[PDB]
């Protein structure tokens, strides 16, 4: 895995890669590691993939108990804080869990919590998560301004993942790109690398050490 | 977590036109110490089944007492229980089946390896494996320990698919058996030349032979082998 | 040691190295110069196990300078990495191997080309167009595979490298205290006092 | 620390109508950082074609041992090595070092300029060489390479179909495996004349 | 492996499996296991594939030298006695187990090797992972004065069983026939019993269907 | 120490078509290098035309098969016979997994069948229950040989329109039965040459909306 | 192994079994396990097949070349090779040697070597992992001066019992008869020797 | 994680905590604020093994706020101290304890005096004029003992913490990206803003 | 340990060593193996000294409690209550128990429970550290429908054996005699049974 989100000018920006592995055997090319959660609230999956993909549909769950029960969707911090403690119980089993949840909410505005499997839950304003987090940071954080336009965001986001994708041997298959404003989260397409990557080298004469 | 000390050594079986035969010599080891020489690992329940044991003596004894008991447990509130409400071969496998998988997860399992020979109430031949992990199988010759590597060998020669199993008459199956008995006590160094042998054929039932022994032995060529 | 990066441009060679020496919760000396120059037109970077390090760059160094008296004559860039190499090669089924990765930037004089080596303590030459050893590499190579384009100036690649010093610095754990930046080009090997 | 599993890479052979094909991925890296993607692992001796998979710095080491020991052949023999000789060399070599080995998968393909059979064959890392009609395969996709060549390979294939089939058998055994890729390069070898082409494939 | 060696009236025939693995992978679908140390002096394989192949390559040609030293032909005995120390000096690291077989001035003979270089004696003997397979079949079906035809088909009958029967061994059955006053027969793939059924299709592709980046022309000559 | 696990060996594989899907397994079951049974079934149909298989440990692989018949005959009597769903069937089994996160059951899991809009559908599944559908997956010992094959044949990966300069690919289409029958039966003969743990027979399960229906071939003994 | 020699009043008699195994497998049904190293002097080999037949070579060749220079060997002097192999090379060998000779002065004589390299000259000696089963039989049983008919019967009773209880060993009962005669082959097969 | 500070002066108690959040080689996070109050006169900091901290220091205000409300009263930083101290001493012998220490600063209102207390994970307790968990200590300790005087002000007690953190900073191996400094006095808690 | 016990035409004889050892210090040298569960059943206790004696504790404790209800119990009956015990916790003991009984009906009986909690019911059974080296002279000299003094004799000279051998065996031989007439305590010491 590599995936990351990050907030800005006109909301949050949530990209994922596709990658599954096991050891050095691609599993897979084709999984999602997005959630929808609802229509206002997103998470992201990195780390062990049942823990990922079984305790965050769970989360939905309770998340969808709760506002049956408070008559109002829940806030991203308390959703956040029902997977941080439910992972701080199972603290010591093995639970292999890097996760991020973004979403919007009116007393809130655009938010992000980080929440790993050690327990440790982090508001923030930018994070990249996996195995590849390094590869996503570096081209993020150098072209990362808060007065970024929607169009340019969804590109650095897109971008992010694919240079992590090209360096990160754990990390490939496709980008998963999503738009969260204060409408709710809008679906910005699957972009396979196999044609992405030749598209963006062309485009902006980038990834120079590849032979063209 | 166990560690197997009184051991009983390969139980080897195979299908044959008529029914079924499963053999297993009559030892019991104390590792390299051959100590028990009357031990009878092959245990009838009814008139249609044979159950035959490989592995840990003290945990074969606990599975003598659950068959035992299984019959007595059948028997009760049961008028037919001699006859459509008998204990099939299909359901006592089932049942231990079940127990030594149980046992296996709860990481305290029953050390042995056992074959469930027998006739089905409509004719057929039934012959299964499992063991102490719990694993299954079926298959046209069965056999346990070094069984596995120097009899299945030889019987699949005499049916290698189903297809042989009806050509193959109860006469020649049991002289592969016979066969692979010696060639066991040859090579096994926890085997012993005595042993017992059971035959379940469906018009003739269960027939039992108690005290065999391994004979018409080659060994005279040894006298001219000289040092190395 | 910890942080050596390398980018070869148009005209010139680029090599960035930090300069905190730490032992234990210690950090001893925040102006450490790992580097030496093996030839005029030839610098080698290094990082790696404590004492080996030194040892290792000074005894390549010897070799070097003993060449080029030799045969009044300087070793390509291509030449010296390739012995370098070898001798990396050597060690790695040694008793002991030396524990050290290095960066080899060189400006060949013949071709009128700057060349950039990486190569690892086990012997593991690559010629690249920009290069990192250690946890660096992590953040450098993504960066660069975005930035980097083959026919900039040395002024565009020190600002390039800026870049990757100040993403190092944001995002690394432990303090390394800067970096000392030298240029390798036709007109030999210089430092910048500056960054 | 698995020394045929840090640097990673594959290699592969193929035997057709009067030509025999190679090919090879271009990654280096150091587990799971992606360091180079020029790194050929394909290097020829006259006509002799070896390609050699597993520890990076060994292939470079055997590369110019082997250069090494053609050159001295050749100037004492006064004639190219043939691809069964050169095969029998590696063995040696190999062995040699049989209880402080070099940790590598190499890969002996090439026509016999005598008889103009087509040769392949491959090694274990100590010496124990495998002869075969059909194909070679070698590295850390070796799996995925057996599966796809013993499904798509017919015999006497024609240079140019012979390219094809070796091309997706490499392409697609490499995008399983997350050690291999990032580019390849394929040799085909006719009597006379040898074309190399590089493939494009997924960049991930 | 399974190998096999099997005495009878005027000689002795060996026999081999020619599958190779590594782990669950067969590496060679048909490798020769059977080698030459002398004309009359054979040698079947197993274990550490390249160990076996260089050990039997060692001592014959060692064998070489000292049958032109000696002006006679080779023994089996010195070829026993050449393989067993060094084999022992090695304290099993080398991993061959050898099937030592042939005809000689003495007569003719079979012996086997071990890793750490024990030797024994014997008229039937099976090496390898499937040597249990095979000498299920041996002790079965072996008896006192074989003929060449009856050693030939015991011998191949204890491979096959190793071929079936063990997952480490497969393929063909490669034989050698060693009779006295008679030059050695080897028999490469005396039995072919696992060819390869025809596919459902052919998988040649339409030409362009590789996408290509670069071409160029490779100089090979000087 | 006790060790409560086990290989037996063995491949599976499932690929979809428009309106119908595929669920194939050979019949080998071994340990070790031995031979357990040359028949011995592990795809089965599980009602509803959902068809299962579990591979890996088979002892853990024959109970969840067995709790999953259970659970679709439990979902039944409590849900008013409704059939179940082949999203909901994989929904299911990853809860049972799950289950036994922290003591897993060591198999790959593959279920196929049909979708609520009649058509293919596969689901594959880790040993602790992460899963996703796919148009094509290869699970068990194998897997490494058949699924990158799978990937060029089923999905033309790295297939490109002949004379378009690797700018088009080749179009994704549904495959008949008779062509997806046909890349099983290459897959399974393939994995058997290369693979010690693939082998004796072959056993498809055809799954339409007319319901399940069964094909037998022979596979390489040795 | 089960293995023994038996010095009576006309010389001295080795015995063993034949088998030889790898772990339970039956590597060797038939093995010959009395091994001459000079005319009339033989040894017994327990422990590791591969070792004891390195070092049975190696004392073959020293007593050959002992004999070129100063003649026939005592058997004493046999049993001080086997020790000086077996002694300084004790932390790479697993061998229990019993040497078993007959000269013309000094009659039938036994001296067994175990694993330390020790040496103890014995009336007779029992060796193996089935020797243990017989230190009672054995101690019980035996007489100074017997015999070769009753020197035979001790051995064929004792070495039976030992296969009996013994999964190690097994097969035929081979020996060898060392006196003034010259040297004798016997051997017994399971069918006689298991019903005693 | 790392680093917490605590110096106790005539009228006020300093707590200084650093920001910063690192996960293998990444700074996941450079604004942290590694504290939490427990009462408008109490005040603890934390630092230890991930999760654990949050999950302590939580719980532990849950607890005083509790009290809080139940008695309307404020408890007497000694009694908080107490209260944490065993809550840290039951902790120890669990089958999973709390990795965490904890520096509790506070104003006591009835005595009109500053309080520092520093408890470790075992549930070690001691009262200090100033204090220190992890590294730091090995720096902060000798320079207090040399510039601490008792009846300094809060402004001298800024300026003798700047002095604590610019050593850090030239010494300590790891960028810990500054702290955050939080005053504790008769008026409560307050937070300064430029460091 | 050596301990045994033998079937005889008039009942059965049990027979045991007197050594206890904590490594190759005797902790006591007249120690009593032979242990009581009930009138006329006995049983030879070796492995660990702490859990034969808790467990023969238990067992006597069953049996009374046995004998209060449902009077008498058979010796195959004290065995099942041995295995039960021996069985359930083979994990966590150490105990390789001999039982020996007298009824009227099945006159003398002796089973054998290893390590692993099994059941053996035989003629005459041998077990502890020192029965390893009579299983030769055992079975050569064992028959069946013996009488007492020929049992005793059997015992004396098995044991006398056994004790030669073993270490980890000395001391007096105790022997309990289980007969129709009654219980007869008998001891031998060394000066006697060493120069059999
Ligand atoms: C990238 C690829 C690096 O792994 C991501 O972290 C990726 C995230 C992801 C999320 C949702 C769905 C698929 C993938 N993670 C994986 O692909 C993951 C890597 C991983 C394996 C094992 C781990 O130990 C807990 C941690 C991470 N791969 C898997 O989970 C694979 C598919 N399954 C297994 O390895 C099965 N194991 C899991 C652990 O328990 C034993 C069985
Ligand atoms: C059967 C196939 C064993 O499965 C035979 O013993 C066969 C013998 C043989 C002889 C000549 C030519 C071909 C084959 N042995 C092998 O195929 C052998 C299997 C084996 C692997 C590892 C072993 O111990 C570590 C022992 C036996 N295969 C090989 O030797 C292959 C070619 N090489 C390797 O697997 C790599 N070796 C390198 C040396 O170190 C051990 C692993
Ligand atoms: C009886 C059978 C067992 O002790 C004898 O001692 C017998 C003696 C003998 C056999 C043949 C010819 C002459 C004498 N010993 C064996 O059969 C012996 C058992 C043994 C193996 C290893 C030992 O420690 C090194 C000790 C005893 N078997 C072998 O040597 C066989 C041929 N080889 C192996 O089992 C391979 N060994 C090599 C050493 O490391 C363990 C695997
Ligand atoms: C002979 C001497 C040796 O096996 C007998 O088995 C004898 C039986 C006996 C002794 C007294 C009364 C009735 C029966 N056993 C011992 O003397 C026994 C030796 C032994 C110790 C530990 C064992 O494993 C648990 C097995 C055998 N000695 C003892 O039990 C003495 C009293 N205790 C110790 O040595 C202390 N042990 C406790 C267990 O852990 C090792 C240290
Ligand atoms: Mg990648
Ligand atoms: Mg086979
Ligand atoms: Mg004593």
């Amino acid at each position: 895995t590599t995936t990351l989100a990050f907030r800005f000018q006109g909301g949050i920006i949530v990209a994922v890669d596709s990658r599954a592995t096991a050891g050095n055997w691609v599993a897979s090319q084709t999984v999602k590691k997005v959630i929808e959660i609802n229509p206002f609230l997103l998470g992201t999956a990195a780390g062990g993939a049942a823990d990922c993909q079984f305790w965050e549909t769970w989360l939905g769950s309770q998340c969808r108990l709760h506002e049956l029960r408070e008559k109002e969707r829940i806030s991203v911090a308390a959703a956040s804080k029902i997977l941080s403690n439910l992972v701080y119980q199972y603290k010591g089993a093995g639970l292999s869990m890097g996760t991020m949840i973004c979403g919007y909410t009116r007393k809130e505005g655009p938010t992000i919590y980080y929440v790993d499997s050690d327990g440790t839950r982090l508001k923030g304003d930018i994070f990249c998560v996996g195995s590849g987090q390094t590869f996503a940071y570096g081209v993020l954080d150098s072209n990362y301004k808060w007065d970024l336009s929607v169009e340019d965001a969804l590109y650095l986001g897109k971008r992010s993942i694919l240079a992590a994708a090209h360096r990160d041997a754990y990390s490939g298959g496709s980008v998963n790109l999503y738009h969260v404003t204060e409408d709710g989260w809008i679906y910005h397409g699957n972009h396979d690398v196999g044609e992405l990557f030749w598209k963006v080298k062309e485009e902006e004469g980038s990834f120079n050490n590849v032979i063209g | 977590t166990q560690q197997p000390i009184v051991t009983g050594t390969s139980v080897i079986s195979m299908k044959y036109d008529n029914g079924v035969i499963i053999a297993a010599d009559n030892l019991g080891s104390y590792g390299s110490l051959l100590r028990f020489n009357g031990v009878e690992r092959l245990i009838p329940v009814g008139d249609n089944t044979v159950v035959g044991i490989s592995g840990d003596i003290s945990d074969m004894q606990h599975i003598e007492r659950l068959l035992k008991d299984l019959v007595t447990e059948n028997a009760y509130d049961n008028p037919l229980a001699d006859a459509e409400e008998a204990l099939e071969p299909s359901y006592i496998f089932e049942y231990l089946a079940t127990v030594m998988y149980q046992r296996r997860s709860k990481m305290n399992p029953l050390w042995n390896a056992i074959i469930v020979a027998g006739v089905q109430s409509n004719g057929d031949q039934f012959l299964r494996y499992v063991n102490l992990l719990g694993v299954t199988y079926s298959s046209p010759t069965l056999a346990t320990g070094f069984g596995a590597h120097m009899a299945n060998p030889l019987l699949r020669k005499v049916v290698d698919r189903e297809s042989d199993i009806p050509k193959t008459t109860v006469q020649v199956a049991e002289e592969a058996i016979v066969n692979a008995m010696r060639v066991l006590y040859y090579r096994d160094a926890r085997s012993s030349r005595n042993f017992s042998l059971a035959i379940i054929d469906k018009n003739t039932g269960l027939t039992f032979k108690k005290n065999l022994q391994v004979e018409n032995m080659k060994w005279d060529f040894a006298k001219d082998i000289k040092g190395y | 040691m910890d942080i050596i990066l390398g980018i070869r441009v148009q005209d010139s060679v680029i090599l960035a190295s930090s300069k905190a020496v730490t032992r234990g919760i210690s950090v001893l000396k925040d102006s450490d110069d790992k580097t030496r120059q093996l030839s005029p037109h030839t610098l080698m970077s290094f990082a790696g196990e404590a004492g080996d390090t030194v040892q290792f760059a000074e005894y390549i160094q010897a070799n070097i300078q003993l060449y080029s008296i030799r045969e009044d004559y300087e070793l390509s860039p291509q030449a010296v990495s390739s012995f370098v190499r070898q001798e990396l090669a050597k060690s790695i089924r040694s008793r002991r191997p030396y524990q050290v990765n290095v960066l080899i930037g060189g400006y060949d004089k013949k071709k009128n080309k700057p060349e950039l080596y990486q190569i690892d303590y086990l012997g593991t030459k690559v010629e690249l167009p920009y290069g990192a050893h250690g946890y660096s590499g992590f953040y450098t190579f993504s960066l660069l595979d975005h930035h980097y384009r083959p026919d900039m100036t040395t002024e565009e690649g020190l600002d390039l490298l800026k870049l990757c010093v100040q993403e190092l610095e944001k995002r690394m754990p432990m303090d390394f205290k800067g970096v000392i930046v030298k240029i390798v080009d036709k007109d030999g090997i210089r430092q910048v006092d500056d960054f | 620390s698995d020394p045929s599993s840090i640097n990673g890479g594959i290699v592969v052979a193929m035997t057709g109508k009067d030509c025999v094909a190679i090919a090879c991925d271009l990654r280096l890296g150091s587990q799971s950082l992606g360091v180079s993607n020029k790194f050929e692992k394909i290097f020829h001796y006259g006509h002799v074609f070896l390609g050699i998979t597993g520890l990076a710095t060994d292939v470079t080491t055997l590369n110019e041992m082997f250069r090494y020991k053609t050159n001295l052949y050749k100037l004492k023999e006064e004639r190219a090595i043939e691809p069964e000789t050169f095969t029998q060399l590696v063995s040696s070599s190999l062995y040699e070092r049989r209880f402080g080995p070099y940790f590598v998968g190499p890969v002996v393909a090439g026509i016999n300029s005598k008889s103009g059979k087509p040769f392949i064959a491959g090694f274990d890392l100590i010496g124990c060489i495998d002869e075969a009609k059909d194909f070679i395969v070698s590295g850390t996709a070796s799996d995925q390479l057996f599966g796809m060549c013993e499904s798509l390979y017919e015999p006497n294939l024609e240079p140019e179909d012979l390219f094809e089939t070796i091309s997706q058998a490499l392409l697609n055994a490499a995008d399983r495996d997350a050690l291999s890729g990032w580019g390849a390069v394929v040799y085909i070898i006719k009597k006379d004349e040898v074309v190399k082409r590089y493939l494009k494939m997924r960049q991930d | 492996t399974t190998i096999v060696g099997v005495k009878f009236n005027n000689g002795v025939v060996i026999a081999a499996d020619t599958r190779s693995t590594q782990g669950p992978i067969v590496a060679d679908k048909n490798c020769a296991k059977l080698h030459r140390i002398s004309p009359k002096i054979w040698c079947a394989g197993a274990g550490t594939a390249a160990d076996t192949e260089a050990v039997t390559q060692l001592i014959g040609s060692n064998i070489e030298l000292h049958s032109l030293y000696t002006s006679r032909e080779p023994r089996v005995v010195s070829a026993l006695q050449m393989l067993k120390q060094h084999l022992f000096k090695y304290q099993g690291h080398i991993g061959a187990y050898l099937i030592v077989a042939g005809v000689d001035p003495t007569g003719s003979h079979l012996f086997s090797i071990h890793a750490h270089g024990s030797t024994d004696v014997g008229y039937y003997l099976s090496l390898g992972s499937g040597s249990l397979a095979a000498m299920a079949v041996l002790e079965s079906h072996w008896k006192q004065d074989l003929t060449k035809e009856e050693a030939i088909k015991l011998a191949s009958d204890a491979i096959q069983a190793g071929i079936w029967n063990d997952l480490g061994s497969g393929s063909n059955v490669d034989v050698c026939v060693m009779e006295i006053g008679k030059d050695a027969e080897y028999l490469r793939n005396y039995l072919t019993p696992n060819v390869r059924e025809e596919k459902q299709k052919s998988y040649k592709f339409p030409r362009g269907t590789t996408a290509v980046l670069k071409e160029s022309i490779v100089n090979i000559c000087d | 120490q006790f060790n409560p696990y086990g290989d037996n060996g063995g491949t599976i594989l499932g690929i979809a078509g428009e309106d119908f899907a595929v669920l194939a397994g050979d019949t080998r079951n071994i340990t070790d290098y031995s031979i357990n049974s040359r028949y011995e079934p592990k795809v089965f149909d599980c009602g509803d035309n959902i068809v299962m298989s579990a591979n890996g440990f088979a002892a853990d692989g024959d109970a969840l098969v067995k709790r999953f018949k259970n659970s679709v005959k439990w979902y039944h009597f409590d849900h008013n016979d409704k059939k179940l769903s082949i999203n909901s069937a994989a929904r299911n089994i990853q809860h049972l997994l799950y289950g036994k996160r922290f003591f897993p059951y060591y198999v790959h899991t593959i279920i196929a069948g049909l979708d609520e809009d009649g058509k293919g559908a596969v689901y594959s599944f880790d040993p602790v229950g992460s899963y996703e559908r796919e148009q094509c997956r290869a699970g068990g010992a194998a897997a490494s040989l058949i699924m990158p094959f799978l990937d060029n044949q089923v999905n033309f990966k790295n297939q490109y329109e002949p004379g378009t300069n690797g700018k088009v690919k080749k179009p994704l289409k549904y495959l008949s039965v008779e062509e997806v029958i046909k890349l099983v039966r290459d897959s399974f003969t393939s994995a058997t040459e290369r693979h010690i743990q693939v082998g004796d027979g072959l056993e498809i399960l055809i799954v339409t909306k007319d319901g399940v229906r069964k094909e037998f071939y022979e596979l390489k003994r040795d | 192994t089960s293995i023994m020699a038996v010095t009576f009043k006309d010389g001295v008699i080795l015995g063993a079994d034949s088998r030889t195994t790898t772990g339970a497998y039956i590597a060797n049904r038939v093995t010959d396990k009395l091994t001459r190293v000079h005319d009339k002097i033989w040894c017994c080999r327990s422990g590791s097949a591969a070792d004891t037949q390195a070092i049975a070579d190696i004392v073959q060749y020293h007593l050959e070349l002992y004999t070129s220079q100063y003649g026939t060997p005592s058997t004493e002097t046999a049993a001080s090779v086997f020790k000086e192999l077996c002694y300084e090379n004790k932390d790479n060998l697993t061998a229990g040697i019993i040497v078993a000779g007959y000269d013309d002065k000094n009659k039938g004589e036994v001296y067994t070597i175990p694993l330390g390299g020790s040496v103890h000259k014995l009336p007779y000696a029992i060796a193996g992992s089935g020797s243990t089963f017989i230190y009672g039989y054995c101690d019980k049983n035996f007489r100074e001066n017997m015999s070769k008919e009753e020197t035979v019967d001790f051995i064929k009773h004792s070495l039976s019992q030992a296969i009996k209880w013994d999964g190690s060993s097994g097969g035929v009962i081979r020996m060898v008869v060392l006196t003034a005669a010259g040297v004798e082959r016997l051997i017994f097969y399971p069918d006689e020797y298991e019903q005693l």
